[PDB]
RNA sequence: CCCGGCGAGGGGAGUGAAAAAGAACCUGAAACCGUGUACGUACAAGCAGUGGGAGCACGCUUAGGCGUGUGACUGCGUACC
RNA sequence: AGGACCGAACCGACUAAUGUUGAAAAAUUAGCGGAUGACUUGUGGCUGGGGGUGAAAGGCCAAUCAAACCGGGAGAUAGCU
RNA sequence: ACACAGGUGGUCAGGUAGAGAAUACCAAGGCGCUUGAGAGAACUCGGGUGAAGGAACUAGGCAAAAUGGUGCCGUAACUUC
RNA sequence: AAUUCCUUGUCGGGUAAGUUCCGACCUGCACGAAUGGCGUAAUGAUGGCCAGGCUGUCUCCACCCGAGACUCAGUGAAAU
RNA sequence: CGAUGUCGGCUCAUCACAUCCUGGGGCUGAAGUAGGUCCCAAGGGUAUGGCUGUUCGCCAUUUAAAGUGGUACGCGAGCUGGGUUUAGAACGUCGUGAGACAGUUCGGUCCCUAUCUGCCGUGGGCGCUGGAGAACUGAGGGGGGCUGCUCCUAGUACGAGAGGACCGGAGUGGACGCAUCACUGGUGUUCGGGUUGUCAUGCCAAUGGCACUGCCCGGUAGCUAAAUGCGGAAGAGAUAAGUGCUGAAAGCAUCUAAGCACGAAACUUGCCCCGAGAUGAGUUCUCCCUGACCCUUUAAGGGUCCUGAAGGAACGUUGAAGACGACGACGUUGAUAGGCCGGGUGUGUAAGCGCAGCGAUGCGUUGAGCUAACCGGUACUAAUGAACCGUGAGGCUUAACCU
């Protein structure tokens, strides 16, 4: 459950450390955002030399939420980090190639098959 | 709303509510019958009748219980020595409610609450 | 097609074999006993008046039981009437089991909602509160403006204002039937039916086909 | 926040049209002491449903 | 009630191992993909248990990839398959909310033995 | 003298020309508020009247005829300075 | 040592809410500042209205101040309502 | 103007915690603040708690939240040192 | 510029976005040297801008505790 | 001018159509895709922030779109007081000056308990022509009406390729609204634990009081969203724009004049809800009352005694019902409430004793002790014998049967 003006975590080797969402996507007035979702974010913090840079504006996918997501048995999988993974603005696919930390089955798709392939642990 | 709830506020906060029913039960058991309001009547049903049910076992632990409830050894005495063995067979219903009309100075609906085995 | 009489036994969840927790609501459907069959000749409309259950015999009245006695059937806990669909006939003394719903998939639960008392407008009509700070005096949950300056200079019919919310006839539609326990006269349906536990309910089939 | 006319005293009766009191319907007779009292209340003499419920 | 619990008792799983909070446990859950019902493990520390019969549940916390993964497990769910107490634990409080963040040194729980 | 709290206040009883002179006391207007009678009044829109007028009630009476009170219905009609 | 520091009393009155037919003709509540000094306070004393006094703001001079209050001219005057 | 949350000068200084006339609980001592009795809608007053988010709110981080003790370690720009 | 009309001047900073601020630029409508000028540590319930912390400020409110509101009894205004 | 407060915001709006998305056409300098334009169509929908008091605008990034106006530039007896617009103060500027500047800057009291209309609720009266109790009927009125994306058809029609459809279908969203607490949570100052200071219980032990619930950690019921069910229709009818059919007037032609069709989120419906104060008070079913008499102004009249039904009301216990009313359930025959019993729940191994240990403490007894609203029971208490109300067969006029 991520709204805008929320700091997140960069869960890969894309180069950034601290980002913040500026736009929930996928429909007008969509208030909050969960996993498997595409959001337009800034970059507040990147490494001294990386693939990305401070202040860059691009899309990302959310992979870990503090609030957690549910399963059809009723079970919920909560994390301790509102953490996300960058994407391309246009080809809509990630930048880094080393996923940091575990992910969910709600990420897997034909869309993010690449990422879960690079994932260290899939819940 | 107050759906499926319980308890009565009595226009008092809980520290007043708790310290009152301490002195209300301590007064009652001392005389087995007092005069009070019908609202204060029906809730003291839910106070002393478990204390009577507590009086059906005199453990020295339960000697500590009622003094923790009341801070009055005399009532702790009187429950266990007398009221315990008195009401020792009754499956609840240790009291009786006598709505006795209205109070003079304010039109308040008074009641008499007594014990069953009082005579 | 006719509906049947239920009662909100309570909400629960059914696990499937496959790890899917379906929240259903337990509703019992007793022997729904037909009482009066309204017609075209006397009444102009085909409808069966039914009952189910029973009540205290010292509480049923002489006008009431004589209606049952004319039917020659046990006094229920209440009377209900369903408009008969055509080609669907019944006798007077017939009772009806839950097994009519053995073939449905979606049904409609008709029930009196819970009673929420005198609701506030923000609660009743999903309004916005005003600011709780930045200078607001005494207007933290008021609805603010209600009309206009003088040219339609009144308040209009059907204005969203405060009042009783709930305690009334609502009907959630298209609810999936899950299990028809004809053995102990029960019914499992996915969803959250109106009203509180033990309130009586009306289960018709789905109105949207 | 105040009247722009004066209300008629005819309205004042109509305002007080529902403000009437209500007398007691019947009085419960004590079956033993004979006297009357409120239904579901004790007598003025400590009797209720016949018996001496309280020596006052 | 008398009828509600009749439908709950016919769905509770009989193979439930009893334990306490603070007990390091393993859970084997089902994972289906394509037709591959693989039985994926999960393992960590019970921080809380919710006891409501058929609706009973609990919560297992682990520290995976340096991150605190919490999955609340419904007890009688069919999709969990095995619960295995790998280690009991000597806690006092009934629910371990402070162990959502007490990590490293203060992540330690001493093992119950009575 | 009776009610009442030994009250308050009243009711007798007496006084006096008179107490509808009783001391909150000549006379008691209006506003205001009663209580009773009459008639009207619970599908009906507006300075509240007026004009017409059903009925009821009611007085003379010769209940004819009318007075009186009420105003069913209806025409007309937007206070005053 | 200090128109030194923190901080009670004390002395303020900064912010916000309340209150606004108020508990109150200016206050309460919560925080606020100063708090050995150009401090604060008791008891007196003095300065009088075109005058006083004023770390000045027309500020203050008995709930009154760009000219205090009271009495007198005085039934000021009013091409106005 | 009130049996009015205001104002009013001096004196007296128990115990425990506590640097303290801070507080916090008490003693001595004095009270329970002149309508109650219920009910436990909205709304308002005063409060407490809050998933995820963390100022985006807004004129404005107003208000709230938060910080806060002692001992020790440590401490920039600049400085009129 | 507490002074700049034009004017959201231009450039730079900052922000994703900055009619604000900050630093330049001087084209100073209509700076200016004791009605001082330009600086300045310290100071400030001083103005504006930025961050961290912080959180019902907001998203989007939800619940509960008291005080009223409401019922009854006694009392019993107001302005218009 | 004996007072009609205005900028902007906020909270609530509502209307128009001169239509932004959506819907339907026509033409194209419309291959398709994408458009252009005009017509029909107002049912629904129709951003957030940076900036500045703003409005506006600029910008960032969304949407399917980010319609335009009317409403005292809607909306202060609803809010805000930033802008404007009091007194304080300063600069620029002007004036000798006092002063002033649609020059700027700093600071700068937002009263109103609702009589009426109104509106949302909820009642009482009376009526509906014997009384009563239910079932309704459904006049009318209200709710509701959004859309994305993905896939299929199919990389097909089209197209040189690039690109890429119609139509038809599916799946999933967003936004909204309803139901709701099974789940996820929150709350849960009535349950349990922890802990500080102090006071008290003769004292220890053990408690309690007070310290924002003293400070915490938890947490039942309920209430709750962020939790999760469902909704938006399909269909019908008449249509708008528009497309036609046959076809004269007018030997042709012509959608029109006769006749016939098609045609849109608009309309009527169809869905939900209200609903006989629908005075036009409707319908159905049930139940109850079958006395004596006088009186005169005979009258749809006055009274007396007899009778008091169905039932209703009142009373009590009460509710997931509730401001109060109203509504529901129960009142001994009885589970209505309380207690009780069993449970469950949460809390987390009580106290007491034993043990170890100088002791703090730890271990044993011990998932102990306890447990709010809960589950199942239990009449143990409180739900009284009454009494009350409401009566005694129900006007006239026809007709239509039957006598
Ligand atoms: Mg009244």
């Amino acid at each position: 459950m991520i709204q805008e003006q929320t700091m997140l975590n960069v869960a890969d080797n894309s180069g950034a450390r601290r980002v913040m969402c500026i736009k929930v996507l996928g429909g007008s007035h969509r208030r909050y955002a969960g996993v498997g979702d595409i959001i337009k974010i800034t970059i507040k913090e990147a490494i001294p030399r990386g693939k990305v840079k401070k202040g860059d504006v691009l899309k990302a996918v959310v992979v870990r939420t503090k609030k957690g997501v549910r399963r059809p048995d009723g079970s919920v999988i909560r994390f301790d980090g509102n953490a996300c993974v960058l994407l391309n603005n246009n080809s809509e696919q990630p930048i880094g190639t080393r996923i940091f930390g575990p992910v969910t089955r709600e990420l897997r798709s034909e869309k993010f098959m690449k990422i879960i392939s690079l994932a260290p642990e899939v819940l | 709303m107050r759906h499926r709830k319980s308890g009565r506020q009595l226009n008092r906060n809980s520290s007043h509510r708790q310290a009152m029913f301490r002195n209300m039960a301590g007064s009652l058991v001392r005389h087995e019958i007092i005069k009070t309001t019908l609202p204060k009547a029906k809730e003291l049903r839910r106070v002393v009748e478990p204390l009577i049910t507590l009086a059906k076992t005199d453990s020295v632990a339960n000697r500590r219980l009622a003094f923790a409830r009341t801070r009055d050894n005399e009532i702790v005495a009187k429950l266990f020595n007398e009221l315990g063995p008195r009401f020792a067979s009754r499956a609840g219903g240790y009291t009786r409610i006598l709505k006795c009309g209205f109070r003079a100075g304010d039109n308040a609906p008074m009641a008499y609450i007594e014990l069953v085995d009082r005579s | 097609m006719i509906g049947l009489v239920g009662k909100k036994v309570g909400m629960t969840r059914i696990f499937t074999e496959d790890g899917v927790s379906i929240p259903v609501t337990v509703i019992e459907v007793e022997a729904n006993r037909v009482t009066q069959v309204k017609d075209l000749a006397n009444d102009g409309y085909r409808a069966i008046q039914v009952t189910t259950g029973a009540k205290k015999a010292n509480r049923v009245t002489k006008p009431e039981a004589g209606h049952f006695a004319k039917a020659g059937v046990e006094a229920g806990r209440g009377l209900w009437e369903f408009r008969l669909a055509e080609g669907e006939e019944f006798t007077v003394g017939q009772s009806i089991s839950v097994e009519l719903f053995a073939d449905v998939k979606k049904v409609d639960v008709t029930g009196t909602s819970k009673g929420k008392g005198f609701a506030g407008t923000v609660k009743r009509w999903n309004f916005r509160t005003q600011d709780a700070t930045h200078g607001n005096s005494l207007s933290h949950r008021v609805p603010g403006s209600i009309g206009q300056n003088q040219t339609p200079g009144k308040v209009f019919k059907g204005k969203k204002m405060a009042g009783q919310m709930g305690n009334e006839r609502v009907t959630v539609q298209s609810l999936d039937v899950v299990r028809v326990d004809a053995e102990r006269n029960l019914l499992l349906v996915k969803g959250a039916v109106p009203g509180a536990t033990g309130s009586d309910l009306i289960v018709k089939p789905a109105v949207k086909a | 926040a105040v009247q722009q006319n004066k209300p008629t005293r005819s309205k004042r009766g109509m305002r007080r049209s529902h403000d009437a009191l209500t007398a007691v319907t019947s009085l419960s007779v004590d079956k033993t002491s004979g006297e009357k009292h409120l239904r579901h209340h004790i007598t003025a003499d400590g009797y209720y449903r016949g018996r001496k419920v309280i020596a006052k | 009630s008398n009828i509600i619990k009749q439908l709950e008792q016919e769905q509770m799983k009989q193979d439930v191992p009893s334990f306490r909070p603070g007990d390091t446990v393993e859970v084997k859950v089902w994972v289906v993909e394509g037709s591959k019902k693989r039985l994926q493990a999960f393992e960590g520390v019970v921080i809380a248990i919710r006891n409501r019969g058929l609706h009973s549940a609990f919560t297992v916390r682990k520290i995976s990839n340096g991150e605190g993964v919490e999955r609340v497990f419904q007890t009688h769910s069919p999709v969990v398959d095995s619960i295995s107490v790998k280690r009991r634990g000597a806690v006092r409080k009934a629910k371990l909310y402070y162990l959502r963040e007490r990590t490293g040194k203060a992540a330690r729980i001493k093992e119950r033995l009575n």
